[PDB]
RNA sequence: GAGCUAGCCCUGGCCAGGGUGAAGCUGGGGUGAGACCCAGUGGAGGCCCGAACCGGUGGGGGAUGCAAACCCCUCGGAUGA
RNA sequence: CCCUCGCCAAGGAACUCUGCAAGUUGGCCCCGUAACUUCGGGAGAAGGGGUGCUCCCUGGGGUGAUGAGCCCCGGGGAGCCGCAGUGAACAGGCUCUGGCGACUGUUUACCAAAAACACAGCUCUCUGCGAACUCGUAAGAGGAGGUAUAGGGAGCGACGCU
RNA sequence: CCUAAGGUAGCGAAAUUCCUUGUCGGGUAAGUUCCGACCUGCACGAAAAGCGUAACGACCGGAGCGCUGUCUCGGCGAGGG
RNA sequence: GCUAGUUGGUGGGGUAAUGGCCCACCAAGGCGACGACGGGUAGCCGGUCUGAGAGGAUGGCCGGCCACAGGGGCACUGAG
RNA sequence: AGCGCCGGCCAACUCCGUGCCAGCAGCCGCGGUAAUACGGAGGGCGCGAGCGUUACCCGGAUUCACUGGGCGUAAAGGGC
RNA sequence: UGGGAGAGGGUGGUGGAAUUCCCGGAGUAGCGGUGAAAUGCGCAGAUACCGGGAGGAACGCCGAUGGCGAAGGCAGCCACCUGGUCCACCCGUGACGCUGAGGCGCGAAAGCGUGGGGAGCAAACCGGAUUAGAUACCCGGGUAGUCCACGCCCUAAACGAUGCGCGCUAGGUCUCUGGGUCUCCUGGGGGCCGAAGCUAACGCGUUAAGCGCGCCGCCUGGGGAGUACGGCCGCAAGGC
RNA sequence: CCGAGGGUAGGGCCCGUGACUGGGGCGAAGUCGUAACAAGGUAGCUGUACCGGAAGGUGCGGCUGGAU
């Protein structure tokens, strides 16, 4: 459940924050966290190469554990379920019996106490990861590997999840949270259930201060720009555009497709998205 | 459901002699039993509302009865409904 | 050439005093249970008043200046983008 | 004559593009406070009373020890003086009614601070990840150690009815 | 007749209205401004958004009370020149 | 929904006399769908008029009470 | 000796004039060339220093129903 | 205390038919649609046929003049949670009752907010017809919506135009569901037809609109008007 | 001290009036159509919603107070 807040100040009158119910350990990890080191935007030429980014709340990484396959039939506790500020899922703390730690992104529903496992023999419950394989067609699943052993790549976001359609040969075929129709190879991992937090696309931000608090610097408009800077750039007072809305690189932006056509992965591909 | 055990562990807790069922304690004490179990479905089943009415007419029974034995006899009110922890 | 200025990054520092009194919590009331109402407690906020500090609204002065942008009065922000 | 400053009879904005400038108001305590409202506010609305000193009686707290001394917060009564008691200094003039912009913020360093920019929020659109996109001849980076509840671009700009 | 189709709701002499100080009403002794209306909109109009909107504003209009050397209309005094 | 002399108390002031009628102090009370508070209208009765009655309407003249004396406030004198 | 009325309610009828005009009117309604309904006239009915109009009260109004009404379809059963 | 019937309510699962779209195959000159047509779709291969898949929505037969609920309403199947109700036994309580101004809850559809979902249908809207015209009816399209969750709205020909409870006043027949000494009788419900009686009539008639008591709500000529003003509610629409 | 009232300031209720504006009643000698009454020529009525010169139409759900 989102939380209001009264207007006690104009910005409090929209503003809601998440609940942070699932939420049972206040501090990360300690061997479990490295330090982000904050971009700006820039690259490593010192240029903004991602436009209005900067100035954000410090942060720790928490390391992920995105392969899982790495420690098949070995089960783990959940101990606990954190905030995580570098995703909008929230992570849970697996304590393993071997003795090893892991975070992972944590599931809708993941009970602290209870127990995950990985591998082709692990029960289709929330929490545990298998080749896709071996998960029952009809199954929502999330932490979707793209191709084997490569880490997972798929429905990582709060609230969202894929769902396993059908098989063909050595693939299965998942529905990706955009809807899209797409073939991942059958030895690829996903572990059962939706990604949890599913509240996050509620939140309202409520003032400027807190876009400023995510590191999201003001954005400005092509049309309050000049001819210099941008296509929508000038004209005397207000002005339409003028020409095909167009980006500040001149590529036009209201429906130009932009994938790549001959691109491998198309083959892969059954139904492009929806909507 | 309410099992016929518990009822009659209900019925002869409450009973004022042995044979007593139907005595008003025993019909209040009945009463909240099932009144306790709805409230708690209801909890869950919010959206339950033909039930709900029920409840209603129970709560209602069960308020009359008390009104009749507070009326007849305060001691016995006022340990009845002290018995099952019920005004408020 | 970024010792000015603009943005970002790392690491530190600063923000008198006063006011308003959110959520929550406790208690009382209420009800089938509730919602909810009251009190107390609490101490929220690009909240209020106002120094430091950061500004530069209106006016006057200055105008071979004290100064190649200053001075006086006034005025904006002042836990936050 | 100019600057900075003090006073002024009667009048009181008749001045002027404009009350520009200067007056007025001014702290604290108490009483009291409208339309409208998103029920927070509007509000210090407005408007008004009190404010020094002396004596006498009296309540609570801190430190002591439970008491004395010291320090803190008061209450009631009777008086005294002056034109005047926040006696000096620091310290809102107010109301009504329209336009624009929701709001705090930002800007033309040095003629413009605004109705301009930004802003939460709304919509279109691109992007399945070695993403799109951006910088770079390239390598490599940013995006992001993120993964469509995410990231890019564009317009619009709280909110209500559309 | 013409057109791809002929401006909907809402708003309207407007930060848009040329003719223009339009006309009518309000406020004033008197009002090219201001407010309310009307609608033959020179040349509004729906995200270059339309119409509203409490709160906010050193924004820009119009009015009133308070008070004044702003003024009738000027005089005297102080200090630095 | 209404109420701060408000509702009660103690003491006193006042009157011919009781009384928050007036004051000082104390307590937190008093009233209201059986309609307070507020608005409107009306002096009330014996009677009158009508109506089979029940009721409705009415209060002129006469008798009873009240209230007022240009609009307000005040007390003096006095059995009043 | 006057005044109202004489289509029905309601007691009292004919002639002329007029022609949806001028006019009457409490309700229903009269007047468009043979009007007992307009205006005059003769006559008639009703009251008589009176007659009639307007206003208002009760009555008829069991049409606020206590006496003494109602609610399927006339107004009227509350959505449960 | 034993039993009973039922689309009563809530949750979670889950089955087949059909429509639509996509994929594969096979096939070719039309299909579709009306009163008749046209728009539309179709040689860029439609219709009709076979196989695969996707998705939403509604549950055919059973089905009824049936059943359940206070009403609004409720229908594939399964389980769980849960309300009402009827019967038999005549075991317990000892008038504990009826109604109910306010209050509280529930309340078809449309509509509204936030988020899903979207096959078919379909306001608005485009187009074809019809027609004197045709902002319609009929045809081809089509967005909200219709569906789910949560919060609002609170209306209705929300109707039996019939408030609730009790007692009393012939029967005939059909029916649902109980319990019997199971021909038949006795309860509770749903229809029809009728005794008395009612009633303006139409009609009602042990399911009263009959004869009576209790309580509640409502009416007092049509229009203006369910309008205005005020107040209270609502995000708005709008409600009282 | 209290005190008629006067003065300052802010509120509440009511009456009158007002550019302009919304419908309503009526009149009737008009314009436009023909929505309802018959199966009223698309059964009607309905709450709601969107829409149209106008009666009205359509959608959703409901009623019979519907002809055959
Ligand atoms: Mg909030
Ligand atoms: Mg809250
Ligand atoms: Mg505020
Ligand atoms: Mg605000
Ligand atoms: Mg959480
Ligand atoms: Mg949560
Ligand atoms: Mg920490
Ligand atoms: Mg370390
Ligand atoms: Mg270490
Ligand atoms: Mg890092
Ligand atoms: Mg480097
Ligand atoms: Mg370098
Ligand atoms: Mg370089
Ligand atoms: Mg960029
Ligand atoms: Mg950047
Ligand atoms: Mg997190
Ligand atoms: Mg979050
Ligand atoms: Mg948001
Ligand atoms: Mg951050
Ligand atoms: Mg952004
Ligand atoms: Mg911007
Ligand atoms: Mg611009
Ligand atoms: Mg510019
Ligand atoms: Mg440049
Ligand atoms: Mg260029
Ligand atoms: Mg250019
Ligand atoms: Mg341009
Ligand atoms: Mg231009
Ligand atoms: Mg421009
Ligand atoms: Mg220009
Ligand atoms: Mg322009
Ligand atoms: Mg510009
Ligand atoms: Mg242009
Ligand atoms: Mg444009
Ligand atoms: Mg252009
Ligand atoms: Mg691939
Ligand atoms: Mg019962
Ligand atoms: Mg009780
Ligand atoms: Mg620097
Ligand atoms: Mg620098
Ligand atoms: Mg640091
Ligand atoms: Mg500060
Ligand atoms: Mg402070
Ligand atoms: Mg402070
Ligand atoms: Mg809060
Ligand atoms: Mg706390
Ligand atoms: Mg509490
Ligand atoms: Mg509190
Ligand atoms: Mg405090
Ligand atoms: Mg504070
Ligand atoms: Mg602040
Ligand atoms: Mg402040
Ligand atoms: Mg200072
Ligand atoms: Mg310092
Ligand atoms: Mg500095
Ligand atoms: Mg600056
Ligand atoms: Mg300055
Ligand atoms: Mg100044
Ligand atoms: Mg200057
Ligand atoms: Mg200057
Ligand atoms: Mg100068
Ligand atoms: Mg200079
Ligand atoms: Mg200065
Ligand atoms: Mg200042
Ligand atoms: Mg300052
Ligand atoms: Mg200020
Ligand atoms: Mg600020
Ligand atoms: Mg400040
Ligand atoms: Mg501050
Ligand atoms: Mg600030
Ligand atoms: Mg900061
Ligand atoms: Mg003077
Ligand atoms: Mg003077
Ligand atoms: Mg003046
Ligand atoms: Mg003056
Ligand atoms: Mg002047
Ligand atoms: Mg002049
Ligand atoms: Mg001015
Ligand atoms: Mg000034
Ligand atoms: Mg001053
Ligand atoms: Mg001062
Ligand atoms: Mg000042
Ligand atoms: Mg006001
Ligand atoms: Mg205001
Ligand atoms: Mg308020
Ligand atoms: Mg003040
Ligand atoms: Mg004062
Ligand atoms: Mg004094
Ligand atoms: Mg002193
Ligand atoms: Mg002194
Ligand atoms: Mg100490
Ligand atoms: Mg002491
Ligand atoms: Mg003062
Ligand atoms: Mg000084
Ligand atoms: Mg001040
Ligand atoms: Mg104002
Ligand atoms: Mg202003
Ligand atoms: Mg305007
Ligand atoms: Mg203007
Ligand atoms: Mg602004
Ligand atoms: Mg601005
Ligand atoms: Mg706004
Ligand atoms: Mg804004
Ligand atoms: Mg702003
Ligand atoms: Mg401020
Ligand atoms: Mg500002
Ligand atoms: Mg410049
Ligand atoms: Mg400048
Ligand atoms: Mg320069
Ligand atoms: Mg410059
Ligand atoms: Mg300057
Ligand atoms: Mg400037
Ligand atoms: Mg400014
Ligand atoms: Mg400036
Ligand atoms: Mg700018
Ligand atoms: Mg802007
Ligand atoms: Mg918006
Ligand atoms: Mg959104
Ligand atoms: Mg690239
Ligand atoms: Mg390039
Ligand atoms: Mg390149
Ligand atoms: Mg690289
Ligand atoms: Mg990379
Ligand atoms: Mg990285
Ligand atoms: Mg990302
Ligand atoms: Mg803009
Ligand atoms: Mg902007
Ligand atoms: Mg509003
Ligand atoms: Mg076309
Ligand atoms: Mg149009
Ligand atoms: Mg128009
Ligand atoms: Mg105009
Ligand atoms: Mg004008
Ligand atoms: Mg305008
Ligand atoms: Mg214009
Ligand atoms: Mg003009
Ligand atoms: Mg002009
Ligand atoms: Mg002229
Ligand atoms: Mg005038
Ligand atoms: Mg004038
Ligand atoms: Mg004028
Ligand atoms: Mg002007
Ligand atoms: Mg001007
Ligand atoms: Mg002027
Ligand atoms: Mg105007
Ligand atoms: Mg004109
Ligand atoms: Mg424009
Ligand atoms: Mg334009
Ligand atoms: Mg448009
Ligand atoms: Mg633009
Ligand atoms: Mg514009
Ligand atoms: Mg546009
Ligand atoms: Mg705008
Ligand atoms: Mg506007
Ligand atoms: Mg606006
Ligand atoms: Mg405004
Ligand atoms: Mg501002
Ligand atoms: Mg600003
Ligand atoms: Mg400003
Ligand atoms: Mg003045
Ligand atoms: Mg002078
Ligand atoms: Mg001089
Ligand atoms: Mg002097
Ligand atoms: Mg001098
Ligand atoms: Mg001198
Ligand atoms: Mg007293
Ligand atoms: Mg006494
Ligand atoms: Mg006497
Ligand atoms: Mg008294
Ligand atoms: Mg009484
Ligand atoms: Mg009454
Ligand atoms: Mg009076
Ligand atoms: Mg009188
Ligand atoms: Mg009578
Ligand atoms: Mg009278
Ligand atoms: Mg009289
Ligand atoms: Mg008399
Ligand atoms: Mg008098
Ligand atoms: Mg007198
Ligand atoms: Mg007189
Ligand atoms: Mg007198
Ligand atoms: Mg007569
Ligand atoms: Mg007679
Ligand atoms: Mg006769
Ligand atoms: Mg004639
Ligand atoms: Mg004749
Ligand atoms: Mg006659
Ligand atoms: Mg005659
Ligand atoms: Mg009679
Ligand atoms: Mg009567
Ligand atoms: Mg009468
Ligand atoms: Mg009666
Ligand atoms: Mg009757
Ligand atoms: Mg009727
Ligand atoms: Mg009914
Ligand atoms: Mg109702
Ligand atoms: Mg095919
Ligand atoms: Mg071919
Ligand atoms: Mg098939
Ligand atoms: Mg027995
Ligand atoms: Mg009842
Ligand atoms: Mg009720
Ligand atoms: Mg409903
Ligand atoms: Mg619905
Ligand atoms: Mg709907
Ligand atoms: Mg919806
Ligand atoms: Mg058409
Ligand atoms: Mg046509
Ligand atoms: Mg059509
Ligand atoms: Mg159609
Ligand atoms: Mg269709
Ligand atoms: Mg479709
Ligand atoms: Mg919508
Ligand atoms: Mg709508
Ligand atoms: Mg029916
Ligand atoms: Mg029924
Ligand atoms: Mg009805
Ligand atoms: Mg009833
Ligand atoms: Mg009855
Ligand atoms: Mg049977
Ligand atoms: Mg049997
Ligand atoms: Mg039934
Ligand atoms: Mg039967
Ligand atoms: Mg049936
Ligand atoms: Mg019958
Ligand atoms: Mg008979
Ligand atoms: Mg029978
Ligand atoms: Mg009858
Ligand atoms: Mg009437
Ligand atoms: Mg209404
Ligand atoms: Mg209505
Ligand atoms: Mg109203
Ligand atoms: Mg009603
Ligand atoms: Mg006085
Ligand atoms: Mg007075
Ligand atoms: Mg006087
Ligand atoms: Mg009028
Ligand atoms: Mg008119
Ligand atoms: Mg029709
Ligand atoms: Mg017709
Ligand atoms: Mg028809
Ligand atoms: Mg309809
Ligand atoms: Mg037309
Ligand atoms: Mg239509
Ligand atoms: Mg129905």
């Amino acid at each position: 459940a989102v939380k209001k807040f009264k207007p006690y100040t104009p910005s409090r009158r929209f503003m809601t924050v998440a609940d942070f119910s699932e939420i049972t350990k206040t501090e990360p990890e300690k061997s479990l966290v490295k330090p982000l080191k904050k971009t700006g935007g820039r690259n490593n030429q010192g240029r903004i190469t991602v436009r209005f980014r900067g100035g954000g709340h410090k942060r720790l990484y928490r390391i992920i554990d995105f392969k899982r396959w790495d420690k098949v039939g070995i089960p783990a506790k959940v101990a606990a379920i954190e905030y995580d500020p570098n995703r909008s899922a929230r992570i849970a703390l697996l304590h393993y019996v071997d003795g090893e730690k892991r975070y992972i992104i944590a599931p809708d529903g993941l009970q602290v106490g209870q127990q995950v496992v990985a591998g082709p023999d692990a029960p289709i419950q929330v929490g545990n990861a298998l080749p896709l394989r071996f998960i029952p067609v009809g199954t929502v699943v999330h932490a979707v590997e793209l191709e084997p052993k490569k880490g997972a790549k798929l429905a990582r976001a709060a609230g969202t999840s894929a769902q396993i359609q059908g098989r063909e040969g050595d693939y299965v075929i998942l529905r990706l949270p955009s809807g899209e129709l797409r073939k991942v190879h059958g030895e690829c991992y996903a572990t059962v259930g939706a990604v949890g937090n599913a509240d996050h696309k509620n939140i309202v931000l409520g003032k400027a201060g807190r876009s400023r608090w995510l590191g999201r610097r003001p954005h400005v408009r092509g049309a309050a720009m000049n001819p210099v800077d941008h296509p929508h750039g000038g004209g005397e007072g207000r002005a339409p555009r003028g020409r095909p809305p167009a980006s500040p690189w001149g590529w036009q932006t209201k429906g130009l497709k932009t994938r790549k056509r001959r691109k491998p992965s198309s083959r892969f591909i059954i139904a492009r998205r929806k909507k | 459901p309410i099992t016929k055990e518990e009822k009659q562990k209900v019925i002869q807790e409450f009973a004022r002699f042995p044979g007593d069922t139907g005595s008003t304690e025993v019909q209040v004490a009945l009463l909240t039993l099932r009144i306790n179990r709805l409230s708690e479905h209801l909890k869950v089943h919010k959206k339950d509302h033909h039930s709900h009415r029920g409840l209603l007419m129970m709560v209602g029974q069960r308020r009359r009865l008390l009104r009749y034995l507070q009326r007849e006899d305060p001691e016995r009110y006022r340990a009845l409904i002290e018995k099952l922890g019920i005004r408020g």
